[PDB]
């Protein structure tokens, strides 16, 4: 007698497809609660849905390089100090292999890089001044007042030393950069020993606003 | 409190993509770092993997004269932070200098 | 222990002058590629001449290390594994003798280096090698 049908509960139909985390699984119902009867219409929409099932299960995490350290004191064995000397050292900086769980990759190629180095830490060298350095940032970038700034910077005269050292062992040659924070001696320009700075203001500057929430401005 | 959790990220556009359902947590969703999540739609898109920085933005229009415009990177991804120990979420801008013409 | 140079842990500042003692002729990186026991006869591919002697071996080319029954659970070698190994003039065969004045270090593989407890011995043992290769031993 004209009876529409009416769904029935939700039952899962398949087994959880994962081995680690959330998956999907498949819900299914009937159309028996009630039963369409004497031209009654089949329920209005779907019989089956996707459902979450959670193994509560950690995944694998492959390793990822976070970037390298600082390159070491340049050095050589068997020596005191090189620095100030035309004497190749070596120095290295390390990265770690980090994130890796529960049988994860490990990290590809190599966790040491060495190179070789003339030490000028704190040696005094004759010192030229740079023309002026481009403008940098306006700062702060969001915070009140931003101003910009350029320098002219007392800039060391380098040793014409090799660009090279001849190995002991292989018919070979390595690069050898300098390393270390040098004491340029320069005349004073603009009554200053270092570094001469100007600055100026930032000119218009917008406010920071978060994209996320921004163009959600009906005021 | 629950989240959309999707079975891909797409680095390219920082969008979700493959929706498995709502009602779980972050922590759940994330117990597969190649996942990502949306705390209510429309809302942005975070990684499941551990954090690094977003490419900055381009340059914002410039406001004839020489006004300044800003560009963006946030940090996304999920437990840990970016450099400066900056936790997952944050935006950290940079201000210019800038000329369209000359009026 | 008079089976090899039984060794507070070794530094690298130890290391390079250790392999930089009077006789020492030799300093290879080698790659155990097969055991043969009975004196038993290590069969050493050598990857790298970090110091090369009187025997002008080739990169990629086979020595067998000898050393008594006595020394085999001591030197403990499992093979494919590689070691930095050197060793006096004296200890020559032509093969090598395994002695008292002898350096056999296990150098863990590129990938467990990344290990914890792994990493300063395999960052000490690339210094070392680069020092030695580059700048040679002093004196
Ligand atoms: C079953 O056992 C688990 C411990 C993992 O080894 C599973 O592999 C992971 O499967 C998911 C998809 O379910 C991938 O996204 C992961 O990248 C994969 O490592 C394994 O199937
Ligand atoms: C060494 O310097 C030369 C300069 O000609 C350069 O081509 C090369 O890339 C450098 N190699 C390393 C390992 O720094
Ligand atoms: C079943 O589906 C929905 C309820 O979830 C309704 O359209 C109606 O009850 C139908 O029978
Ligand atoms: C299935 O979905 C929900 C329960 O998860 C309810 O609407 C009802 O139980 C339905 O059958
Ligand atoms: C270290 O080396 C360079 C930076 O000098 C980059 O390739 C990257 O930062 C890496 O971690
Ligand atoms: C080592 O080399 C220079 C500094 O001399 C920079 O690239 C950086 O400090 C690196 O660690
Ligand atoms: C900086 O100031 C002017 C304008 O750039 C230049 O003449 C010179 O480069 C100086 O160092
Ligand atoms: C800074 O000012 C403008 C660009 O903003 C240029 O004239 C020049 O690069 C200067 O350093
Ligand atoms: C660095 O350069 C400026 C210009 O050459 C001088 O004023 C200063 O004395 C030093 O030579
Ligand atoms: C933004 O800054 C520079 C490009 O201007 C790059 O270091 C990198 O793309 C970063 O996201």
């Amino acid at each position: 007698g004209s009876v529409a049908g009416g769904w029935g509960p939700w039952g899962p139909v398949s087994p959880c497809p994962v081995t680690c985390g959330l998956g999907q699984t498949m819900e299914q119902r009937t159309c028996n609660h009630p039963v369409p009867q004497h031209g009654g219409p089949f329920c209005a929409g779907d019989a089956t849905r996707t459902h979450i099932c959670n193994t509560a299960v950690p995944c694998p995490v492959d390793g990822e390089w976070d970037s390298w350290g600082e390159w070491s004191p340049c050095i050589r064995r068997n020596m005191k100090s090189i620095s100030c000397q035309e004497i190749p050292g070596q120095q290295s900086r390390g990265r770690t292999c980090r994130g890796r769980k529960f049988d994860g990759h490990r990290c590809a190629g190599q966790q040491q890089d060495i190179r070789h180095c003339y030490s000028i830490q704190h040696c005094p060298l004759k010192g030229s001044w740079s023309e002026w350095s481009t403008w940098g940032l306006c700062m702060p970038p969001c915070g009140p007042n931003p101003t910009r700034a350029r320098q002219r910077l007392c800039t060391p005269l380098l040793p014409k030393y090799p660009p090279t050292v001849s190995m002991v062992e292989g018919q070979g040659e390595k690069n050898v950069t300098f390393w270390g924070r040098p004491l340029p001696r320069c005349e004073e320009l603009q009554g200053q020993k270092l570094v001469v700075e100007e600055k100026r203001p930032c000119l218009h500057v917008p406010a920071c606003k978060d994209p996320e929430e921004e163009e959600l401005a009906a005021a | 409190d629950p989240v959309l959790c999707f079975t891909q990220y797409e680095e390219s556009s920082g969008k979700c993509k493959g929706l498995l359902g709502g009602g779980v947590s972050v922590e759940d969703c994330c117990l597969n770092t190649a996942f990502a999540y949306q705390k209510r739609s429309g809302g942005l898109c975070q990684p499941c993997r551990s954090p690094r920085w977003s490419l900055w933005s381009t340059w914002a229009p410039c406001s004839c004269s020489e006004g300044s415009q800003l560009r963006y990177r946030r940090c996304v991804g999920w437990n840990g932070q970016c450099s400066g120990k900056v936790a997952p979420g944050t935006l950290e801008w940079q201000l210019q200098a800038c000329e369209d013409q000359q009026c | 222990s008079n089976c090899f140079i039984q060794k507070d842990k070794v530094t690298l500042e130890e290391r390079l002058d250790k392999a930089c003692e009077p006789g020492v002729d030799y300093v290879y990186k080698t790659r155990l590629v097969k055991v043969q026991l009975s004196f038993d006869e290590y069969i050493m591919a050598i990857e790298q001449t970090i110091k090369s002697g009187s025997d002008e071996v080739q990169v990629g080319q086979q020595r067998t290390f000898i050393s008594p029954i006595k020394c085999r659970e001591a030197l403990k070698l499992e093979e494919k594994k590689h070691y930095l190994m050197w060793g006096l003039s004296s200890d020559f065969w032509l093969s090598y003798i395994i002695g008292k004045d002898t350096w056999v270090e296990h150098w863990p593989e590129e990938d467990e280096c990344q290990d914890e407890e792994n990493q300063k011995q395999c960052q000490d043992l690339g210094a070392f090698t680069e020092s030695m290769v580059v700048f040679g031993c002093p004196n």
